[PDB]
């Protein structure tokens, strides 16, 4: 048995779903003369990947009852009666057999949506679990404890009245409840005492849940790579910072620009004005309740080009905890009739389930499009991509990391329906670089290299005021060019 | 003033055809 | 018999394909009291032309096992629902005879993502891999590899925990590795005294495998 213990320091999901099957099923007291019902059938939502399954192992524990398993998509066959008749032995034999908790997950596939199929075998077998959970009428006893991830593919004809009506969603154990899925996984494997648990959640930001059983695993093959009582030592886990790879993001696989708060800015006062407003609601919550501001979600960028607005966006990716996701500006649009307006969704609900997160988006002239005065730019109404991002923005933000990093080069062709103070509230514009900024963004290109004894610094500042940020790299690649060229020609 | 120099299809989700498996 | 010494280049990829087949094999109980054993599976993506089918074809020599193979879409039948079958036949074959290596190939068709795709045989296969997967727990076990393109065509329930938790990238040799691949295809080969293998790789510059 997997006990209590198998979900640890997270009761802040985890007490309060024992109010809806073990509380309903320890005594049926607390319903009397109170009206109506509300815990017939649960619906979870969240991260896929946290114990979904092992939760269902843990009812069947801590509470002595009659629990049938389904594994899910096992029943997929072609046959009238493996696939209809095992179903309605689910709610049959649980009935007369109390308790009767049902546990079902992986219903991605199916009950689809009815635009997919219409009068075929799946669509039949669907069918049968809307009057079967309507058909048990029994007074608290029968429960509904379906895991499912991917909301948007659940068609809504199973929350019409009291069948999913009661929405439960498990937030991520950051306080303190990802130090307890580490405590059980040390018990039973071999660790040296040269390591800190705290430090370990506090490095990294960004957890699935199935991946914590992923970084610990792979510290033990570290071991033995270099072994040609063994336990796990110290460098092992520092090993594992470079791979993190969490389930959620496994598309963002681009490069990452190294950062160390030296090599990019030569404003200080703009710059640290932007960790203060991303470092706040990740760290810790009780700041924000108790000033009751409202935190801003996303800011923009704009200016000149070539002044460091996508530059900045690399030392926003590693240095802050929060996870990055990268778009290639309008790279996210398709080119069938609803492929363009899913896209723009599904790299949004892969992220909220797991996020601490920024996100980028660039391009925002692609995006925005000019949308006064449209007049079918894009043929049959198909630049509806402006007013779905306006309904992934401001929905379920209520503790919710959505940064969106918008850099652009020209400001007045983005709408003002995104420009409204519900949406965005920080305003910030790069300007240009004076004498007293120019020397940090020459000391940035010559900091990891072999120069020269120092000739004159200052004078080549004060004489390139006229250009931006951009084309001092252009002064320093042709220094470097004339140091490769005549090193060849010194040699014979 | 202003002429519309596009079109820009953006549709179209063309047949499908099944695959009948036998029974028996 | 093709060895490791067919494979040439891309060592900084060897050492991750070798530790998670031969040393569950050569100690198993190495893995023993130090928890449970990671490595589940790995996917084998990138570029097509890069030696990824040969790769199944080292591992099948140099260790002492049983060799399954898997082809691409070949499990599918007119029958009453047989493809969800013979692809369990294929891992309840392997179940009898552990230990053993298994091998699947061309993932762009079997596994897709279950939202883009339409049909009942595709969508089902998809399906019937996910639960087949995580139910099977033998020790000293098969553990399955696959080598296809299109890593974005994979649905991310296929990524999740212990179906393919340690994927790995075959890299182009852009430096010094393609001095490798040229020492071996011509190894069988009886060159002249005229040829610079130094200099064949280094005025090329853009390759595959
Ligand atoms: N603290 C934890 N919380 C949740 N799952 C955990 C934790 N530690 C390890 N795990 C593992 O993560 C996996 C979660 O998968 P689960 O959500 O149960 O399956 P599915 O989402 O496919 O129904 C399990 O293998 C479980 O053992
Ligand atoms: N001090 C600096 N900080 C950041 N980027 C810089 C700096 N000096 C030169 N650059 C370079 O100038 C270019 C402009 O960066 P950025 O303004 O972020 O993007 P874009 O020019 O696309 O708007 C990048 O290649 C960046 O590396
Ligand atoms: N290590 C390797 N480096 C480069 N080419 C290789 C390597 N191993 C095999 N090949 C080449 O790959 C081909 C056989 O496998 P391949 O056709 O690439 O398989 P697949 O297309 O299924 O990945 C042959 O042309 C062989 O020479
Ligand atoms: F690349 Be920047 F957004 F012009
Ligand atoms: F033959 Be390979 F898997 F394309």
């Amino acid at each position: 048995e997997v006990g209590y213990d198998d979900i640890g320091g997270c009761r802040k999901q985890m007490a309060q779903i024992r109010e809806m099957v073990e509380l309903p099923l320890r005594h049926p007291q607390l319903f009397k003369a109170i009206g109506i019902k509300p815990p017939r059938g649960v619906l979870m939502y969240g991260p896929p990947g946290t114990g979904k399954t092992l939760m269902a192992r843990a009812v069947a524990n801590e509470t002595g009852a009659f629990f049938f398993l389904i594994n899910g998509p096992e029943v997929m066959s072609k046959m009238a009666g493996e696939s209809e008749s095992n179903l309605r032995k689910a709610f049959e034999e649980a009935e007369k057999n109390a308790p009767a908790i049902i546990f079902i997950d992986e219903i991605d596939s199916i009950a689809p949506k009815r635009d997919k199929t219409n009068g075929e075998v799946e669509r039949r077998v669907v069918s049968q679990l809307l009057t079967l959970m309507d058909g048990m009428k029994a007074r608290s006893n029968v429960v509904v404890i379906a895991a499912t991830n991917r909301p948007n593919s659940i068609d809504p004809a199973l929350r019409r009245f009291g069948r999913f009506d009661r929405e439960v969603d498990i937030g991520i154990p950051d306080a303190t409840g990802r130090l307890e899925v580490l405590r059980i996984h040390t018990k039973n494997m071999k660790l040296a005492d040269d390591v800190d648990l705290e430090a370990l959640a506090a490095e990294t930001h960004g957890y699935v849940g199935a991946d914590i059983a992923s970084l610990c695993s792979e510290a033990a093959m570290q071991q033995i790579r270099e072994k040609m009582s063994l336990g796990v030592t110290m460098d092992n886990f520092r090993f594992a910072l470079g791979n993190s790879n969490p389930s959620a993001l496994r598309e963002t696989v681009v490069e990452s620009v190294n950062v160390t708060w030296d090599d990019v800015g030569g404003l200080d006062e703009i710059k640290e004005e932007l960790k203060e407003t991303v470092e706040y609601p990740v760290l810790h919550p009780d700041q924000y309740t108790k000033f009751g501001l409202s935190p801003s979600k996303g800011v923009l960028f704009y200016g000149p080009p070539g002044t460091g607005k996508t530059l900045l966006a690399k030392a926003v990716a590693t240095e802050v905890s929060a996870n990055f996701i990268s778009v290639k500006g309008p790279e996210l649009l398709s080119m069938w009739y609803g492929e363009s307006e899913s896209n723009i969704r599904d790299i949004f609900d892969k992220a909220r389930a797991a996020a601490p997160t920024v996100v980028f988006l660039d391009e925002l002239d692609s995006i925005a499009k000019a949308r006064g005065g449209s007049l079918g730019d894009a043929g049959g109404a198909s630049d509806r991509v402006v007013n779905q991002l306006l309904t992934e923005m401001d929905g379920m933000n209520a503790k919710k990391n959505v940064f969106v990093i918008g850099a652009t080069n020209r400001p007045d062709q983005i709408d003002p329906a995104i420009l409204r103070p519900g949406r965005l509230d920080q305003l910030i514009y790069v300007p240009l670089p004076d004498e007293n900024a120019r020397l940090s963004i020459l000391n940035a290109q010559l900091r990891k290299t072999p120069l020269e004894p120092g000739l004159e610094l200052t004078a080549i500042a004060k004489a390139t005021q006229g250009f931006s940020g951009a084309d001092l790299l252009y002064i320093v690649q042709r220094a470097a060019k004339y140091a490769i060229k005549d090193s060849i020609e010194a040699h014979r | 003033a202003a002429a519309a120099a596009a079109a820009a299809a953006a549709a179209a989700a063309a047949a499908a055809a099944a695959a009948a498996a036998a029974a028996a």
